[PDB]
């Protein structure tokens, strides 16, 4: 998410990345594991 | 096996009351009947400890708790008895 | 009377009804003054608690510090053992060195049920400690609303 | 002496004024519902 | 306990009123910190 981008606002975007896998990857993906908070990049509210 | 122990509470609203602060009631308490280890003193060259604590008959009973004082903000010396409640209990002396 | 002691603190039924057979003293006390009744009341044996009554063991015996038997059973949740001490003349409103009654022990844990059958046995609700505490101070303190309102 | 001063309140001071601290964050978290700003709170830095 | 910690007396007013740790704050187990929302197909997970 963008600079400063709030926890709320990153959780509706995994929730939407998770709807995404279990409804139209439905026969290929098992579970989806999402961490909102720390990324690759770095950590912050902002990366997930 | 368990053995007896002698438990001892500190009435915080009594303690606020008279102007003795925790701090003054634990460490007299402690340095007293467990003694303390203050600082380092040099024995003929050698650097070693420095223990204050009470004389052993001061320190023997349950009535030897009251001889205690502990000065409040005023300036007044206060017993152990005036902030302390006491009873008998059991508990490990050795936890595994 | 130090085989007793131990025997009623481990829990042995039959071997304190054999040991009150050979002549153990039902009042022997240790080092702190706690008898074998102070023991099986601290530790919760109720069934020694009423070998030991009908024995003649002493309901109102007080340890070196002013406890007998009720305030350990009253403070530590022995509901049935509460009853038992008290069918056997427990007094319900004894005074340890600091003041505190079996109703001001049973009010701080919160025990409901001892509390009333304490009060229903007549226990003292106004009576004081050695800071003036209530049963009913040592409650609004605690923030415990079921009991305060037990408490008059 | 001429200010009632002694380097005892010289060093009180120069800890006092040069020191870092942690000050949290604007929708820091746990946040509220909805909360749109996160941001680093800035409080007293290093001297330089 | 939250209750114990509840009941920390902060301060005895003259009228003798006592200011209780749960007059002033809310008491709870909690986490450590709660900057990583963690979640395995959008249910609440932790893990190893």
């Amino acid at each position: 998410l963008p600079a400063g981008a709030t926890q709320e606002r990153t959780q509706k975007v995994l929730n939407e990345v998770t709807h995404y896998y279990l409804t139209k990857e439905k026969n290929n993906v098992e579970s989806v594991f999402a961490n909102n908070g720390f990324g690759f990049a770095g950590r912050g509210q902002n990366t997930g | 096996e368990d053995t007896p122990q002698f438990k001892i509470d500190i009435d915080q609203e009594k303690a606020q009351a008279l102007g003795v602060s925790i701090n003054d009631i634990n460490t007299t308490l402690g340095a007293a009947w467990g003694g303390s280890y203050v600082n380092d003193f040099i024995d003929r060259g050698r650097v070693k400890k420095v223990y204050v604590m009470s004389e052993a008959k001061y320190r023997m009973l349950p009535d030897d708790i009251g001889d205690w004082y502990v000065r409040a903000a005023d300036g007044q010396m206060v017993p152990f008895s005036a902030f302390s409640s006491s009873r008998w209990e059991y508990g490990s002396p050795r936890l595994e | 009377g130090k085989k007793l002691l131990e025997a009623a603190r481990a829990g042995r039924d039959d071997e304190v009804r054999i040991l009150m057979a050979n002549g153990a003293d039902v009042n022997a006390a240790d080092v702190v003054g706690w008898t074998p009744l102070h023991l099986a009341a601290y530790w919760g044996h109720l069934e020694i608690v009423e070998v030991l009554l009908k024995n003649g063991a002493d309901v109102n015996a007080y340890d070196t510090l002013g406890s007998t038997p009720l305030h350990l059973a009253a403070h530590f949740g022995h509901l049935e053992i509460v009853e038992v001490l008290l069918k056997n003349g427990a007094d319900v409103n004894a005074k340890d060195d600091n003041g505190i009654t079996p109703l001001h022990l049973a009010a701080n844990r919160g025990h409901l049920e001892i509390v009333e059958v304490l009060l229903k046995y007549g226990a003292d609700v106004n009576a004081q400690d050695k800071f003036g505490k209530t049963a009913f101070d040592i409650s609004i303190n605690n923030g415990n609303e079921d009991l305060a309102e037990i408490l008059q | 002496n001429k200010f009632q001063l002694t380097p005892v309140d010289v060093i009180t001071a120069i800890k006092a004024q040069n020191a870092q601290v942690a000050a949290g964050q604007l929708g820091g978290t746990p946040p509220v519902k909805g909360q749109q700003l996160n941001a680093s709170i800035i409080a007293q830095t290093r001297l330089t | 306990s939250t209750e114990e910690f509840g009941k920390i007396l902060l301060k005895v007013n003259q009228d003798g009123s006592r200011v209780l740790l749960r007059d002033v704050a809310k008491i709870e187990l909690g986490g450590e910190n709660y900057d990583i929302i963690a979640e395995f197909n959008g249910q609440p997970a932790s893990g190893l």
